[PDB]
């Protein structure tokens, strides 16, 4: 699920007038439009802030997992942090963040910029590692008030017990469930690895926020019925008298082109937060409980779940 | 504008959002006040303004066990408003 | 019972200051209200921009002007002001998608957390769901959700059946504790030890293959009593 995109900031006046100091006294008279586009824009990069917290800080303490790893016979070792690693992300976290991905100085020259997000990838990852550890030696008492501790095997016989199967099926059981949820496990980071197009939801959030840029810097080409696209040629071959209605067809010309995009731009903030909203559901539900919703958490009777960070969204192991 | 900010001997602190001038970097951490970005935080502590680190929460361990467990006994009637 | 009511009303009594003393705490039905103002501020404000014309009067320039040199010049205001007018209505209606999201959460929360009782984690409140109040608010509504929260936990060590008679005993619908010399039975959410008999307990298979059992004693209610 994506949870948030990319933060972009404008410079009405350069964009519009380049180096021009005449164009910049006569964009003065035509009302308060470049005030309008930074305060929408910046509306939109508040928003992703409160996305990502929205999400992801959940829980107010930060929990860890014991030195010793042994959970009745589960793994975890492939969702848990590695120390190695100087990133501490985990392993299928370290893969997430490869499948996710001069132009950049070029759109800076022209106004176009980007602002950083507010939680670095290090914080999400903390958030992450905390709600698993949580879920682990608590289950989802930990969602509901102070975390109370049990082992893991007693928190899984409780789980059957919320799906209509007896306890004793789980502990006769033990050592076969444990075998099976280890391949489960490591089958979803093979098969991750090896398409590329897996991660096929976050890649577009990214190629639509890069796309609607390059055509907005493309659009600097075109001329709207003017003698030329270039201000200074203008101003340097016609008397002022006449220049006015040049200069005013690319004025209205490049301040259309400003607001189309930041109209497309509020349109798909509006389903990305749709999108967060939904993912913070999840995250209360699946991973903070226990759902008998049918068909919200996994495909099957729903039995726990994890959390895991990803550029610009999370994902979910049902 | 003619203002001018000293850049000497104002503290002057570097972060991935840009060179912020006028604050003291702490080491300590506290909770947001005022977002600066790339997980730094300002606020007004004392006379002067301060940049920090931010602090996701306070840090707490489950004493998980082999055969343990944790029961309440006591409980609390809380009521929260929603808008 | 006399504690739990005097938990809810002490509860009750914080709201009102709670409210009242915090300024922010009414800052989402604030915004509705500052956003629509603001917008009707500048439609009117802008009608002082010339737009590129050599002023913002209608009247002024058409006595000052010829009728064929007029047209050029009021052109750009119409067109001007024509846009303001699009913008305006095109925002309203990204503002109008916004408020139906929130009135269609609200009337769901109003079935399910105030209707009836909700079992979903955090929906209605953070804790346990008892039931919910609504409220009414200028261009909103207002729920008080009331929840139970667990309080003064007990470290405790715990088996995950019992053997007796060389048959594993499972709990029916509690958890198996010591306080370190005696096996109890308790319900989960709290603590209420009790004798492990018969009754609340279900046997099922042998005493090998549990990971865990443990040597106790299984009461008979029927034994004692036929022995008098
Ligand atoms: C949990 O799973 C991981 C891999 O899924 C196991 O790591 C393997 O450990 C063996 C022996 O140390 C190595 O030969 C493999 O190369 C490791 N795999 C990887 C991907 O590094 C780990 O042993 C498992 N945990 C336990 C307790 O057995
Ligand atoms: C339940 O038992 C555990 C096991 O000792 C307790 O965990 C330790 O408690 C002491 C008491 O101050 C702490 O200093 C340690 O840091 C705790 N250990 C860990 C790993 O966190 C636990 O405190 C007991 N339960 C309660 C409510 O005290
Ligand atoms: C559970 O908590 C309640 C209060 O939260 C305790 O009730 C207290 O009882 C003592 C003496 O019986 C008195 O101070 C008051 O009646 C209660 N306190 C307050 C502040 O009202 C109750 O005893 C606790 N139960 C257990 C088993 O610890
Ligand atoms: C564990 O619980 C049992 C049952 O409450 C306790 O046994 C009682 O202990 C008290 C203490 O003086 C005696 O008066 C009772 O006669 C005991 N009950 C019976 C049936 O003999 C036991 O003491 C508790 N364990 C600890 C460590 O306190
Ligand atoms: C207490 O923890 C130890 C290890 O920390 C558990 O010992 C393992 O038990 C399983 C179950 O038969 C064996 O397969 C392993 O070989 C044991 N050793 C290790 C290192 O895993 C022990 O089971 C735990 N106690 C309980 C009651 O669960
Ligand atoms: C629980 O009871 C069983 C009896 O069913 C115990 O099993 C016996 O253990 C002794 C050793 O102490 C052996 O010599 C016997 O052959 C075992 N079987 C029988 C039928 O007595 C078991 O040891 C008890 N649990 C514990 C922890 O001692």
């Amino acid at each position: 699920l994506p949870v948030s995109m990319t933060k972009t900031s404008v410079d009405c006046t350069m964009y519009i007038c380049g180096d021009s100091t005449e164009c910049s006294n006569l964009l003065l008279q035509y009302g308060s439009f470049c005030t309008q586009l930074k305060r929408a824009l910046t509306g939109i990069a508040v928003e992703q802030d409160k996305n990502t917290q929205e999400v992801f800080a959940q829980v107010k303490q930060i929990y860890k997992t014991p030195p010793i790893k042994y959970f009745g016979g589960f793994n975890f070792s492939q969702i848990l942090p590695d120390p190695s690693k100087p990133s501490k992300r985990s392993p299928i976290e370290d893969l997430l963040f490869n499948k996710v991905t001069d132009l950049i100085c070029a759109q800076k020259f022209k106004g176009l910029t980007v602002l950083p997000p507010l939680l670095t990838d290090e914080m999400i990852a903390q958030y992450t590692s905390a709600l698993l550890a949580g879920t682990i030696t608590s289950g989802w008492t930990f969602g509901a008030g102070p975390a109370l501790q049990i082992p893991f095997p007693m928190q899984m016989a409780y789980r059957f017990n919320g799906i209509g199967v007896t306890q004793n099926v789980l502990y006769e059981n033990q050592k076969l469930i444990a075998n099976q949820f280890n391949s489960a496990i490591g089958k979803i980071q093979d098969s991750l690895s090896s398409t590329p197009s897996a991660l096929g939801k976050l890649q577009d959030v990214v190629n639509h926020n890069a796309q609607a840029l390059n055509t907005l810097v493309k659009q600097l080409s075109s001329k709207f019925g003017a003698i030329s696209s270039v201000l200074n040629d203008i101003f340097s071959r016609l008397d002022p008298p006449e220049a006015e209605v040049q200069i005013d067809r690319l004025i209205t010309g490049r301040l259309q082109s400003l607001q189309t995009y930041v109209t497309q731009q509020l349109i798909r903030a509006a389903e990305i937060r749709a999108s967060a909203n939904l993912a913070a559901t999840k995250m209360s539900e699946c991973v903070l409980g226990q759902s008998k919703r049918v068909d919200f958490c996994g495909k099957g009777y729903h039995l726990m779940s994890f959390p895991q960070s990803a550029p610009h969204g999370v994902v979910f192991l049902h | 504008p003619t203002w001018r900010v000293y850049s000497t001997g104002s503290n002057v602190f570097q972060t991935r959002a840009g060179c912020l001038i006028g604050a003291e970097y702490v080491n300590n951490s506290y909770e947001c006040d005022i977002p600066i970005g790339a997980g730094i935080c300002a606020s007004y502590q004392t006379q002067s303004i301060i940049a920090y680190t931010m602090s996701l929460g306070a840090e707490n361990s489950v004493a998980y066990s082999n055969n343990s467990i944790a029961i309440p006994t006591n409980f609390t009637i809380s009521v929260t408003t929603e808008i | 019972q006399k504690l739990i009511a005097n938990q809810f009303n002490s509860a009750i009594g914080k709201i009102q200051d709670s409210l009242s003393s915090t300024p922010s705490a009414l800052g989402k039905l604030q915004d509705v209200v500052n956003h629509n103002a603001q917008a009707l501020n500048t439609l009117v404000k802008q009608l002082s921009s010339k737009f590129g014309a050599i002023s913002s009067v209608l009247n002024d320039i058409f006595s000052r002007l010829d009728p064929p040199e007029a047209e050029v010049q009021i052109d750009r205001l119409i067109t001007g002001r024509l846009q303001s007018l699009q913008t305006y209505v095109t925002q309203q209606l990204i503002r109008a998608a916004e408020i139906r999201a929130s009135a269609n959460l609200a009337a769901t929360k109003m079935s399910e957390c105030v209707l009836g009782q909700s079992k979903r984690v955090d929906f209605c409140g953070k804790g346990y769901h008892l039931m919910s109040f609504p409220q009414s608010a200028p261009h909103g509504v207002v729920f008080l959700h009331v929840t139970y929260v667990p309080a003064q936990e007990k470290n405790f060590t715990t088996a995950p059946a019992i053997c007796h008679d060389g048959k594993a005993h499972f709990p029916r619908e509690g958890v198996f504790v010591s306080n370190g010399t005696h096996w109890f039975v308790t319900q989960r959410n709290f603590y209420e030890p009790q004798i492990i008999t018969t009754d609340n307990t279900f046997v099922s298979g042998n005493c090998d293959v549990v990971i865990g059992i443990v040597n106790n004693t299984v009461y008979d209610p029927l034994q004692p009593e036929l022995d008098s």
